[PDB]
């Protein structure tokens, strides 16, 4: 288990994320998705 | 588009019979999330491809502070990956089991959050159909997060026929083989409120037939420790006739909810 995912470092990161939310709508929501019909086809 | 190499894998969060969920950090923005990993071959062999497709379609289009967000998804040669909001306080059912029952403050807060999330769903003609503690996770400040949409349906026009959900939570209309609508979620909210406060569902019985009997008779027997306010709300949700059930707006406005809820909305970007 990497350091970032365990003790205080995780707690602090989670707190930081709660109080400083990123624009997930543009950072992930604008990024292309595979078509749902493609999900079980070639990657 | 995303690939698995865009994420630092931290640790497993949970195990399923189709894949696993991991705590992950996407490298670009150092943003901590959960990755649900499903195996394409297992999904096909079990014949659940269209089932998973529906769950993804529904959840990926919902944006609410009390609904677990699906940020995006991707696939590779063998696996489908769902990028999910991480719920730092974990399973609600584990918390209920640890405490036995929740106090009025905790329960009322959860009920406000639930009613708000379900209202959002119903506004979009999505019916959840499986509200129970096991389908709920908890945010950083303990906020309810609807996490699973396994029995959910987008039902724009037709009433529904599918018996689904969980024994102790089934509404009378499902047991009786009637058509159902979004008001099934109202019933389940009532069962949930009771279980929160009591630690057992209201129609608990040793047999499926006796549980069914108790549900259709609405054989509700309140423990003496419950407040009048909580019994009022539960009673108004657990109505035999779907049209008589307290609307979700009614739950949010209920005096017991107003007096006891300590709901906090998460900061937004
Ligand atoms: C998407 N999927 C998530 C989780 N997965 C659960 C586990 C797999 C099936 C049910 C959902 N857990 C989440 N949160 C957890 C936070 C702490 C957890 N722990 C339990 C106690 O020990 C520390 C870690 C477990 C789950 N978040 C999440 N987002």
């Amino acid at each position: 288990i990497p350091a970032w995912a365990s003790g205080n470092l995780l707690t602090q990161a989670i707190r930081q994320q709660y109080y400083k939310p990123i624009d997930v709508d543009r950072m992930y929501g604008t990024i292309d998705s595979p078509k749902l019909e493609e999900l079980f086809n070639k990657s | 588009k995303f690939t698995i190499d865009d994420f630092d894998i931290g640790r497993p969060l949970g195990k399923g019979k189709f894949g696993n969920v991991y705590l992950a950090r996407e490298k670009q923005n150092k943003f901590i999330m959960a990755l649900k990993v499903l195996f394409k071959s297992q999904l096909e062999k079990e014949g659940v491809e269209h089932q998973l497709r529906r769950e993804i379609e529904i959840q990926s289009h919902l944006r609410h502070p009390n609904i677990l967000r699906m940020y995006n998804y991707f696939h590779d040669r063998k696996r489908i990956y769902l990028m999910l909001e991480f719920a730092p306080r974990g399973e609600l059912y584990k918390e209920l089991q640890k405490h036995g029952r929740f106090d009025e403050q905790r329960s009322a807060t959860f009920m406000e959050e639930l009613a708000d999330a379900l209202h959002y769903c119903h506004e979009r003609k999505v019916i959840h159909r499986d509200i129970k503690p096991e389908n709920l996770l908890m945010g950083y400040k303990g906020e309810l997060k609807i996490a699973d949409f396994g029995w959910s349906v987008h039902a724009p026009s037709l009433r529904r026929r599918t018996m689904c959900g969980t024994l102790d939570y089934l509404p009378p209309e499902m047991i009786e083989g009637k058509t159902h609508d979004e008001k099934v979620d109202l019933w389940c909210a009532g069962v949930l409120c009771y279980e929160f406060l009591v630690g057992m569902p209201p129609f608990d019985s040793p047999s499926h037939t006796e549980t069914h009997r108790r549900i259709v008779n609405v054989d509700l027997k309140f423990p003496p420790f419950l407040s009048d306010g909580s019994k009022d709300l539960i009673s108004k949700l657990l109505r035999y006739h779907p049209p008589q059930r307290l609307p979700l707006k009614g739950v949010m406005e209920h005096p017991w909810v107003k007096a006891n809820s300590r709901r906090v909305l998460p900061p937004v970007y």
